[PDB]
């Protein structure tokens, strides 16, 4: 039998309904939200850190002249100073005066620290929502995940549940992603081959031990000044460690829905936005026949104390007659109402207690033991506690918010205007067939 | 990697009132105080506190 409800996208919450066919006793349902993992498509630019300024030994061939070549080493700079003669512990390194050529040598490679202390650039298409299930039908429990695209059936054994559509398409994550030691940041990096000074991706490679990095970090040669041998340079500062003293505080910590963002793989986990549209088909043999299961003769509800709150702030005592014992569901036909309880035990004469949650200042829903409907009735007086430490299991309506008192002072003014422009309108028709029958 | 050893902050005093808290920090070095909403908007306070 095929069933469509929408579970709130709350993790821990149960959801419950009733489930009636024709000829067959009510079977309770229950659909929990155990976990829930956004994961989006990843895509690799770039691993970026410190860079380690390389300067090798000067080269002099210092009677005569030398030539800069070109190197594949990044950011690979190089600078040829006219006349030198430069100084060592031992005196003058060669015998021309001033026709000494020293040439300055400076590329960038990677911090031996870096396999530890990196980030990774990565570009995240749509994500997809992935839910773990706690269905409960009947005194069975199934455990299952399904993907949320409307289409997939993932099933444990033969529950067969299709997770519809999520309402709302959210993702916490921008098209650039950058993780660092697993913090996740929403950073702009710059392109494959786009390396600016002194930012973010100042050298980029496509792996740590990758022989093709690519740098730019402003390296400009000086021309030596001192007599020893030297090789004068300047650089911009480490782009990486720029970035580290100005990122801000992570996604971690700046996520919408209470999203807990974590790594390896990228995902998104206990996300709770939106509806979910479960389609479950449940099993032939958990329903039973109606004639199985025990028959109320007469039911009625008395409700001893409301709050509307987010815990279980409500009780309910409802005096049956039996006429057989046995297990009956249990199930609030109302928005504003769930309980705790799913199935009960029902002994010829006697009366449950049965815990319930509000948001609506009014008992004002049914309940029905195994079928009989009965209706409630009572005061919810609001909470004397502000701040509670669980979410709230219903959704906050507009005719369930608004009080019956205040309904009735509303309805009092508004038929009250309308009674009084009805009445004009007869005096209206009135007066006017008396002037009509006057002339 | 290996494991490191670090401080763990007075607990703080929550006071409730209706749609709010108040929550009484004593930090004798700069403690990380980091608080977001569960909605749609995460208007996300960071800030470092140091005394009470």
């Amino acid at each position: 039998f095929e069933h469509a409800t929408t579970v709130p996208n709350v993790p821990g919450i149960p959801y419950k309904a009733l489930v009636e066919r024709a000829g067959y006793a009510p079977l309770n349902l229950e659909i929990t939200v155990v976990s829930s993992e956004l994961t989006p498509s990843t895509n690799k630019e770039y691993v970026t850190c410190k860079f380690h300024t390389v300067i090798p030994s000067p080269q002099v061939k210092c009677c005569g002249s030398l030539e800069c070549k070109a190197s594949s080493k990044a950011d690979y700079t190089c600078r040829v100073f006219g006349g030198v003669y430069p100084f060592m512990w031992g005196g003058a390194q060669c015998f021309c005066d001033s026709e000494n050529t020293q040439l300055s040598e400076a590329y960038v490679e990677f911090a031996p620290d870096c396999t530890i202390d990196h980030a990774v650039a990565l570009k995240v298409h749509t994500a997809a929502l992935k839910v773990g299930l706690r269905i409960v039908y009947g005194n069975t429990t199934a455990h299952l995940d399904t993907f949320v695209n409307g289409v997939t059936p993932g099933s444990s054994r033969d529950l067969k549940v299709i997770a519809g559509p999520i309402s709302a398409a959210f993702s916490p994550f921008d098209h650039k992603v950058v993780i660092r030691k697993g913090l996740v940041y929403n950073y702009d990096f710059p392109e494959y081959g786009a390396m600016k000074p002194g930012a973010f991706g100042d050298i980029q490679a496509s792996s740590l031990y990758a022989t093709d990095i690519v740098a730019r970090t402003d390296i400009r040669l000086l021309k030596p000044s001192v007599k020893n041998i030297h090789v004068p340079y300047t650089q911009a500062v480490s782009g990486y460690e720029m970035w580290k003293n100005n990122s801000g505080r992570p996604l971690q910590e700046t996520a919408p829905f209470g999203c807990k963002i974590e790594v390896e793989p990228l995902r998104a986990s206990n996300c709770a936005y939106g509806h979910i549209p479960i389609s479950i088909d449940i099993p032939d043999a958990a329903f039973v026949r109606s004639s199985e299961s025990p028959t109320i003769l007469e039911v009625s509800c008395t409700v001893a104390d409301c709050i509307y709150s987010a815990d279980f702030g409500g009780s309910l005592t409802l005096q049956y007659k039996a006429d057989r014992e046995g297990h009956c569901p249990v199930h609030s036909h109302s928005t504003t109402a769930v309980l705790k309880e799913a199935t009960t035990h029902v002994t010829a004469t006697g009366s449950i207690t049965l815990h319930f949650s509000t948001s609506s200042p009014q008992a004002n829903f049914i309940v029905s033991l195994c079928g009989k409907k009965t209706t409630c009735n009572a005061e919810c007086k609001p909470p004397a506690d502000h701040i509670i430490g669980e979410p709230h299991k219903v959704d906050q309506e507009f005719q369930a918010a608004v009080s019956k008192t205040s309904w009735n002072w509303l309805l009092a003014l508004f038929g009250g205007a309308s009674s009084l422009i009805v009445v004009g309108l007869i005096v209206l028709v009135c007066s006017s067939m008396l002037i009509n029958t006057r002339r | 990697p290996t494991v490191c050893r670090v401080p763990l902050a007075h607990t703080p005093t929550v006071t409730k009132w209706f749609k709010g808290i108040t929550l009484h920090l004593t930090a004798t070095r700069p403690t990380l105080l980091t608080t977001r909403k569960l909605g749609l908007r995460a208007d996300a306070t960071a800030e470092w506190i140091t005394g009470t």
